């Protein structure tokens, strides 16, 4: 008998549907992300920080140091020969 | 110059198709629909509505 009107009901409709909630999650995931690798900082030194940038990264990760670790003992303990036995 | 109303409701009709469950809008474009059909045929059915005092 009327003009009937849901062609513009999205006013209060969109917080209501189901993508909305991952809409509103993901503009906030997107913002503060750092583009492109950036703010690395690939170079640091504190006297051993560059034994983990050339050993200790997600690139190297060969188990060397424990090599070296495992002689780090055989020179520790012989050493203790040389002032026991 | 009726067929641009009917034009855009039936451009309406193709963008009722993004609103699947029309409740009555579609029976307010029916019901236009029931008095345009009814007053064509009202107005091409009566005679003119006089007595015609010459012949008759």
């Amino acid at each position: 008998v009327s003009t009937l009107i849901p062609p513009k009901v999205v006013s209060s409709k969109n917080i209501g549907s189901a993508p909305n909630a991952k809409r509103i999650a993901n503009v906030v995931h997107f913002y503060k992300s750092l583009p492109q690798g950036p703010a690395p900082a690939i170079k640091a030194n504190t006297r051993l920080a560059r034994y983990k940038a050339k050993y200790f990264d997600g690139d190297n990760a060969s188990g060397k140091p424990l090599w070296h670790f495992a002689l780090g003992i055989i020179a520790f303990g012989y050493s203790m020969e040389y002032y026991f036995h | 110059a009726k067929s641009a109303a009917n034009k855009l409701d039936w451009a309406k009709v193709i963008s009722s198709l993004r609103i699947t469950g029309s409740t009555a809008t579609q029976l307010s474009s029916f019901k236009k629909r029931n008095d345009e059909a009814r007053r064509q045929l009202l107005e091409l059915q009566s005679q003119p509505t006089e007595v015609d005092f010459s012949h008759y």
